[PDB]
């Protein structure tokens, strides 16, 4: 039921909405009001997506798919198999998404800990904002959003960077990929770090944060240091999303053109032209 | 004819897809999530479950002597001072006295070693600059040495006297004060310290509760299991330094 | 707020530390520096650096390489200076545009760029070995040269195994900024959508799950800055109170947790198993599969929509249609 | 560096594809201007009299029709073709029967051009078609023409600087990104595809698995194959002022039904009329070119999507002239 050490920090207290009305746990869960509405949002939207495919071609799950409405709806409702039940799935999910984030405050503040965590998430909730709700919003059509399905999202994201012709031009994404594969090959190197230090093979003895900050300065020429290669791994995920949004909010919205042209700012330069 | 076709209409890139999740389930559920339970297993509240989710027992052998094996058995028969607030098994505790001094909830502490954090050469780590005395703050950063402390009720609580570096990492991690009127010297971690020109800002606790920080037992070295509590009292007061801070912010 | 966790506010300075190698130790060249501005956001002191003959050499092999990529760009723009630097990502050394299947084309339509592959592997076998070797030096496991290794052998993939499977080198990389970026469009179209390739989203799941659990545990050894929780190594061997409240921060939200170890042992597999799926999903590519969206199409889980416009019949396919 | 909203977006493919075109709209009115321009049709003329068969000396297309209606369309021809020159850039003004200048059979030879194209493709023009204006735009020399290497300007009218010109080698890789949208693929698609029939444009196995005899070795297409297909494409889309959803659900390029719009099936028909405008009407006129128009290699102007399309998914946004001059076609 508890961790050995768990139950000295099972204490009342913490919440940002409600007091002791839903502070306590279920079984591992602290469930506290974000707890509820979070239940409540996931129980409507997983409740919609049911009925919205059980009215639709296949319960295959690669091929289920719930879409927007046509562009010609704008930013109007929209019946409920003509985008509808689309338009009430996104309001949940934000609604699950943002409850999901404050609960993660509370239980913070019940630990004593910084409220890094619930931070951290608001980017990725951000960038579902940027996707379904502010370029749309730019555009004037709910249309411009992503349907939820596994594979059909995937067909959204191929469409819309045809759209412009060659989407790996576009700068925000040139950074925001830039960002995905530094972070992932950064987690690789501070995982390994730690575990060679911790595990050395052999009966061999532990070693130190000195051996740790020794192995890149031979390697690289330089260490950044045991919690300075945390903030960088923040800051190199985050900006996976929060340079990429950029990239995103100006395709349509400021730039019609396909991307390679983009760089004509370069390429017509007339001194060289 | 087809490259990758096989028998029964079943093809080589299909039987690779069923391959690959089984590779992924193995090594995240078999691997990966015993791993995970190294440390505060077997749960509390002999099945064969207990004994199915935990990995075989490691060894660390350490750098300056002796060995740690997990997972281990840990029961913490600590006295804790918290009462049930409601009969039902996911109901929170609530302290019974001063949670901080009683080291409850956020003030917590866990049980780690009395044994003094080692650099690579076996010296002490964590130190106050009177004995590491070939460590200095660097240009252009406060020199906090003679600052006043202030708290979270903006009373003055005591005078800043040295500061505490890690050897091992070249790095600041505690201040150390005089606390005002109490006879007693305080260690700080720099984290709860808002370093301004002309004063260290601390609103993790109140200036009277200054006086009741856990104390060392030695003045120029520090334990383990001291840092963690030391640490873990002002953690505490952010919950706790008022009635109002454990109640609904909002 | 913990200030620290945003920046240091008060920098320390002391004596550099030397761990003595098994191996090198007199192969440490020059004298640390310190940046005061780097020490606000990370370790002041930059400098020395091993050499060794694993980094020598694997500086010479890509030296090598680069100039032959150099020279070839700078024939595309008849070596004028001014048009090589406006022109530069336009510019690449191209594997054969010709059939050759597996013959060694000549050097001016793909030999150039195979030579320019043949230093590269080299030169990343050559770091390879500094990688592994310096942690053998140091006493440490060799967790990062397994997980470099697996970064090798997707570009070994791509690079040459995939051509050498399907025989032909006309579909290895380019050498170039955007002609490296042109051979993704070409290789997706070539192969029916990669977007319909499983080991595609296996990488793409295991990318993002990168950035998942690199912000989680960056945020979250943040959050327990306060408690020592960046002293990782000692967490591990003797359990604090920071991954204590990581531990119950996790399993409150998500109803499980991890160790301080373990996390990184995630963190290594997920970063890992974005090489290994994309290094699949390339040795299958052409090899076994030819159209990733008919695989998706013939095993039935594709989607399929209701045309918009009036759907469009072949027009090569009608009666008396010209070829 | 930017283009100020609102674009105005349509939708080509079902909702939740992010399928349409994304215009801005300073530049569609721009357009529309430019291709405004095109004359009015001149005053219809009532049909009186002989033929100019019988009439005139010298005419091989255009003889069934009468005198007036014969000098309404070289009148017309003029408005098209050489406003600035006027009839004598074709006519000896003392023989208007003689032939010596080159543009006079050159004519004679587009007359037939024009009205096979109204005639043979109209799966491609429909009932639109095209008129002399359609490429000329007012002045002999079409102000989009392609040789068999990629030239700058795009537009002939505008000045080349001296990287832009065909002779210097430092600025081949320009002319190339500059034909297909800026990007730098290393492929000339006017010549591999829209100069004659020798390529095929599709490039996407049409099986999930690769079949055994043509998956191996040099059984295989290279690779470059498909990055040439894409610089097609991306000339085509840039040729239109599109993108490839106005015609493609990227899901699959390779399929058609519902995959496709019927503007990708109009697409697939132009390919094949600029291929025999190209090979059977265009390229063979270096016989009759004088050596100033000819490209490096011998080669006369050809057409490709831009020549009549000018950035425009229809040419001149649609407008027509074909019931204004039924001798250019359709002839029955
Ligand atoms: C042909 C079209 C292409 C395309 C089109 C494209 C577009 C149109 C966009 C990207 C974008 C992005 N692309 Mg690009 N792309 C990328 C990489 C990237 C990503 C780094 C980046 C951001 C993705 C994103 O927004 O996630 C969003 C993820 C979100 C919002 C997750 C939200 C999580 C949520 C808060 C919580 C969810 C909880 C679950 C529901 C709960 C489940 C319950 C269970 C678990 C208990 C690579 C590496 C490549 C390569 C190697 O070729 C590539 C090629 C291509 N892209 C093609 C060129 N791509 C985006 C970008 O930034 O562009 C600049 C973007 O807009
Ligand atoms: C701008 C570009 C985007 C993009 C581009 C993209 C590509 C190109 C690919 C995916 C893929 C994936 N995407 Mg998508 N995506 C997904 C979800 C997913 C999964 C189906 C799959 C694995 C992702 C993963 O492991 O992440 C890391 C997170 C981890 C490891 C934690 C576990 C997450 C869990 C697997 C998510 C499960 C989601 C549920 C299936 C759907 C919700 C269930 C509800 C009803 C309870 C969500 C929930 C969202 C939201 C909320 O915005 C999103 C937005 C976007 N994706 C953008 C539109 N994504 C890959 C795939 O295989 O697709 C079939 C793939 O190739
Ligand atoms: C239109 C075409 C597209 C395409 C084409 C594509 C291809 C062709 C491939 C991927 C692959 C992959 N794609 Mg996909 N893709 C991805 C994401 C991903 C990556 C996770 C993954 C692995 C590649 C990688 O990590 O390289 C970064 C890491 C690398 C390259 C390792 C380098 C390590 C090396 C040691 C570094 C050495 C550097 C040297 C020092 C340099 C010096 C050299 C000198 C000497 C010359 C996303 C998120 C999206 C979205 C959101 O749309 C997307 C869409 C698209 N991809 C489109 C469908 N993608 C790969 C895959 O998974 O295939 C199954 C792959 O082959
Ligand atoms: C740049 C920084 C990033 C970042 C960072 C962080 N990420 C975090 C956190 C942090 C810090 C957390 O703290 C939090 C967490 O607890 O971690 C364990 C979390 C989480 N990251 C999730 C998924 C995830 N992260 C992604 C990306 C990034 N993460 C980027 C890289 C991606 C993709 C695809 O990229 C995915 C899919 C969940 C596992 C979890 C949310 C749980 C939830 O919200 O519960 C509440 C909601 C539910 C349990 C389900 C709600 C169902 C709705 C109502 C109905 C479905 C609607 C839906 C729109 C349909 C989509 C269909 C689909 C096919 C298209
Ligand atoms: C019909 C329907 C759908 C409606 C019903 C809805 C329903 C489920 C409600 C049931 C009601 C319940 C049970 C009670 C209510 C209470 C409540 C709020 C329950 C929540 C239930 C809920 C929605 C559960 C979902 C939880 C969830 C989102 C899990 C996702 C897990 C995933 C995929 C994580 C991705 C990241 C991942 C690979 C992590 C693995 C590694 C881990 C554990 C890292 C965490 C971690 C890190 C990062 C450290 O740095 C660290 C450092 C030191 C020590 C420990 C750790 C540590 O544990
Ligand atoms: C080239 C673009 C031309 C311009 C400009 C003008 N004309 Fe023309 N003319 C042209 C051709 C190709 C032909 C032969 C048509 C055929 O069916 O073979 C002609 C013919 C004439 C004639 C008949 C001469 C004769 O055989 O007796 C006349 C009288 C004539 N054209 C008049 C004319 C006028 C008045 C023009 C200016 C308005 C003019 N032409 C311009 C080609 C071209
Ligand atoms: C696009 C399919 C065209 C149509 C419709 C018409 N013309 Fe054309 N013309 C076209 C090209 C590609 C070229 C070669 C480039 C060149 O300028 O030589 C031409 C050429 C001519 C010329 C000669 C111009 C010159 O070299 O001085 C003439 C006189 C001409 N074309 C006349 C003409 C007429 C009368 C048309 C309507 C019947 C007509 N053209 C249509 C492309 C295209
Ligand atoms: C209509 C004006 C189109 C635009 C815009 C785009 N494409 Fe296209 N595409 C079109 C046709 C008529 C054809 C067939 C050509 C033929 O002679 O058969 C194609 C073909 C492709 C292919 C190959 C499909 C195959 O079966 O192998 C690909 C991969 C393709 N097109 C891609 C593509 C891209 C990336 C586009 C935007 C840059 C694009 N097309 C636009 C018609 C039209
Ligand atoms: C002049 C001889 C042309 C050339 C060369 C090309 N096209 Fe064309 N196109 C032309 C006409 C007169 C029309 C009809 C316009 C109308 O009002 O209906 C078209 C039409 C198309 C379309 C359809 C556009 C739509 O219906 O919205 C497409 C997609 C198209 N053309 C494509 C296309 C391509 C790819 C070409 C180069 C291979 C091309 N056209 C050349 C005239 C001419
Ligand atoms: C029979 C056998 C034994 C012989 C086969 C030979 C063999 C092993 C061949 C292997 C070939 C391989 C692995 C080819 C792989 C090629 C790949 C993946 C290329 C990918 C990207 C290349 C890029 C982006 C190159 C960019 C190059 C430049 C901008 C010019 C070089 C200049 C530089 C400063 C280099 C820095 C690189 C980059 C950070 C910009
Ligand atoms: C254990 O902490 C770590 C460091 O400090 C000791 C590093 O320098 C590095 C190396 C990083 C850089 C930017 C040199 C990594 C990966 C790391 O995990
Ligand atoms: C000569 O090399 C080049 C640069 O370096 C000065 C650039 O900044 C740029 C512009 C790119 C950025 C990110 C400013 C290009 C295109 C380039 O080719
Ligand atoms: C009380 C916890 C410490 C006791 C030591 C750990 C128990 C041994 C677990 C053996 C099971 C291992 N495994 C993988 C086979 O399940
Ligand atoms: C894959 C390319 C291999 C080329 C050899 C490069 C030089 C290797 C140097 C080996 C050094 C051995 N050492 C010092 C680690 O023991
Ligand atoms: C990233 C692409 C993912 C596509 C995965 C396709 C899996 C095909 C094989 C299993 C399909 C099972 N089925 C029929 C229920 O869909
Ligand atoms: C596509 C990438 C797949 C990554 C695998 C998913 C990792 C999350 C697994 C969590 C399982 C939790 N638990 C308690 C059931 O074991
Ligand atoms: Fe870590």
């Amino acid at each position: 039921a508890l961790l050995s050490f768990e139950r000295k920090y099972r204490v009342r207290g913490g919440t940002l909405i409600g007091g002791d009305l839903f502070d306590f746990w279920v079984g591992p869960y602290f469930v506290g009001f974000f707890g509820v509405s979070a239940i409540f949002f996931i129980f409507l939207g997983v409740s919609l997506i049911g009925y919205a495919a059980s009215q639709g071609p296949t319960w295959d799950p690669f091929a289920i798919s719930i879409n927007p409405p046509d562009l010609k709806y704008g930013l109007g409702a929209a019946p409920l198999l003509e985008g509808g039940f689309w338009q009430a799935i996104t309001v949940c999910a934000l609604g699950a998404f943002i409850s999901w984030m404050l609960r993660e405050v509370e239980i913070s503040r019940k630990l004593g800990i910084g409220w890094h965590v619930p931070l951290a998430f608001c980017v990725p909730i951000f960038m579902f904002c940027v996707l379904q709700v502010f370029r749309p919003l730019l555009l004037g059509s709910w249309g411009h959003a992503f349907p939820y399905g596994i594979l059909s999202h995937l067909d959204w994201v191929n469409n819309f960077g045809y759209q412009y012709l060659n989407w790996h031009y576009n700068p925000g994404h040139m950074s925001s990929v830039s960002f995905l594969f530094v972070n992932a090959m950064a987690l690789g190197l501070h995982g390994g770090l730690i575990l060679s230090v911790a595990n050395p093979g052999d009966g061999d003895k532990v070693k130190t944060a000195e051996h740790e900050n020794q192995y890149f300065r031979d390697v690289v020429g330089y260490s950044i240091g045991a919690l300075s290669i945390h903030r960088l791994g923040l800051f190199l995920a985050s900006n996976i999303f929060l340079t990429g949004a950029f990239g995103t909010i100006a395709s349509g919205p400021f730039w019609t053109r396909g991307w390679p042209e983009w760089w004509g700012w370069w390429l017509d330069i007339p001194f060289w032209s | 004819m087809y490259h990758g076709a096989l028998a029964q209409h079943l093809d080589i890139a299909q039987l690779v897809w069923y391959a690959q999740w089984l590779v992924i389930w193995t090594v995240v559920l078999l691997y990966l999530r015993r791993e995970d339970r190294r440390e505060g297993y077997p749960l509390v509240e002999p099945e064969d479950g207990q004994v199915y989710e935990l990995p075989y027992p490691k060894t660390f052998v350490l750098p300056h002597g002796g060995t740690v094996t997990v997972p281990r058995r840990r029961p913490e028969t600590r006295e804790l001072k918290l009462a049930q607030t409601d009969g039902f098994e996911g109901a929170p505790l609530q302290p019974t006295g001063n949670p901080l001094v009683d080291a409850v909830g956020p003030a917590s502490y866990a049980e780690r070693a009395e044994v003094v954090d080692a650099t690579v050469d076996g010296k002490a780590k964590i130190v106050p600059l009177r004995v590491a005395t070939d460590f200095s703050i660097a240009e252009g950063d406060v020199d906090p040495r003679g600052l006043p402390v202030v708290a979270a009720d903006g009373v003055e609580a005591g005078t800043v006297t040295d500061l505490w570096v890690d050897r091992s990492e070249h790095y600041f991690r505690y201040l150390e004060l005089s606390v005002a009127g109490s006879a007693r010297t305080a260690l700080i971690p720099l984290g709860f310290c808002d370093v301004k020109k002309d004063k260290i800002v601390v609103t993790s606790i109140l200036s009277e509760q200054f006086a009741n920080v856990p104390r060392l037992q030695s003045r120029d070295q520090i334990t383990l299991r001291e840092e963690d509590k030391v640490s873990a009292y002002y953690a505490g007061g952010l919950l706790y330094a008022t009635p109002e801070r454990a109640e609904s912010l909002l | 707020a913990d200030y620290q966790t945003i920046y240091t506010q008060i920098q320390a300075r002391g004596p550099h530390i030397t761990v003595s190698g098994e191996w090198g130790d007199n192969d440490r060249v020059g004298k640390p520096f310190y940046s005061y501005w780097l020490g606000k956001i990370g370790d002041a002191q930059i400098g020395p650096i091993y050499l060794g003959a694993s980094g020598i050499a694997a500086f010479a092999f890509g030296s090598t390489a680069i100039l032959i990529i150099l020279f070839n760009m700078a024939a595309e723009v008849h070596f004028d200076p001014l048009q090589f630097f406006r022109q530069f990502f336009w510019l690449g050394l191209y594997p054969p545009k010709a059939q050759y299947g597996m013959g060694i084309p000549p050097l001016h339509d793909g030999g150039w760029w195979l030579m320019a592959g043949l230093f590269m592997t080299l030169s990343l076998g050559s770091w390879w070995i500094r990688v592994y070797s310096r942690a053998r030096a140091l006493g440490l496991g060799t967790h990062i040269a397994w997980n470099f290794a697996a970064a090798i052998f997707f570009v070994l993939c791509i690079g040459c195994i995939h051509p050498t499977l399907v025989g032909s080198w006309s579909e290895g990389v380019p050498f170039g900024i955007w002609p490296h970026i042109d051979w993704l469009t070409a290789f997706s179209i070539r192969y029916g959508n990669f977007y319909y390739c499983p080991w595609h989203g296996f990488s793409i799941g295991f990318a993002y799950g990168c950035g998942l659990l690199f912000a989680a545990h960056g945020a979250t050894i943040l959050a327990v800055a306060r408690f020592g929780g960046d002293r990782e190594i000692e967490q591990i061997t003797d359990r604090g109170t920071a991954v204590e409240r990581a531990a119950l921060f996790w399993r409150w939200t998500i109803g499980f947790n991890a160790t301080i170890e373990s996390v990184h042992r995630w963190g290594w597999f997920f970063s890992l198993m974005v090489m290994v799926s994309a290094s699949v999903g390339i040795l299958l590519t052409g090899t076994f599969v030819d159209n990733w969206y008919l695989w998706c199409v013939k095993h039935g889980a594709a989607p399929d929509y209701p045309a918009y416009l009036p759907a469009t019949p072949d027009p090569a396919s009608l009666p008396g249609a010209p070829k | 560096c930017f283009e100020p909203p609102p674009a105005t977006t349509t939708q080509t493919g079902f909702r939740g594809l992010s399928m349409g075109e994304v215009l801005h709209p300073a530049t569609v009115k721009a357009k529309k201007e430019r291709d405004a321009q095109y004359p009015p049709a001149l005053a219809a003329v009532k049909a009186e009299g002989p033929p100019v068969s019988q009439v005139y000396k010298n005419v091989k297309v255009l003889g069934n029709l009468t005198e007036a209606e014969f000098l309404r369309t070289m009148t017309a021809i003029t408005e098209w073709v050489s406003p600035q020159e006027g009839c004598t850039y074709c006519h000896d003004e003392n023989n208007l029967a003689s032939e010596a200048k080159y543009p006079y059979v050159v004519a004679r030879r587009m007359l037939e051009m024009t009205r096979a194209i109204n005639t043979n493709w109209t799966q491609h023009v429909a009932q639109t078609g095209v008129t002399c204006y359609t490429c000329h735009r007012g002045t002999p020399l079409p102000p989009y023409v392609r040789y068999l290497e990629p030239t700058l300007p795009l537009n002939n009218r505008e000045t080349p600087t001296h990287v832009e010109r065909v002779e210097t080698r430092s600025g081949y890789v320009v002319r190339l990104a500059k034909y297909t949208a800026y990007s730098a693929l290393n492929y000339d698609p006017f010549t591999m595809f829209l100069a004659n029939d020798k390529r095929q444009v599709r490039v996407v196995p049409q099986t999930a698995l690769p079949l055994v005899g043509v998956s191996r070795g040099k059984e295989r297409r290279p690779l470059s194959d498909a990055y040439a297909t894409f610089a097609l494409m991306m000339s085509i889309s840039d040729s239109l002022g599109t993108n490839c959803t106005f015609c493609h659900n990227a899901q699959t390029f390779e399929s058609w039904g519902k995959k496709s719009t019927p503007q990708r099936a109009i697409a697939w028909w132009g390919i094949r009329m600029v291929r025999d405008l190209n090979m059977n009407y265009l390229a063979p006129l270096n016989a009759s070119l004088p050596a100033s128009r000819l490209g490096r290699q011998g080669e006369a102007p050809q057409a490709d999507c831009r020549t009549c399309h000018q950035g425009v998914t229809k040419p001149l946004f649609g407008a027509s002239r074909l019931k204004d001059y039924p001798e250019l076609g359709p002839i029955k």
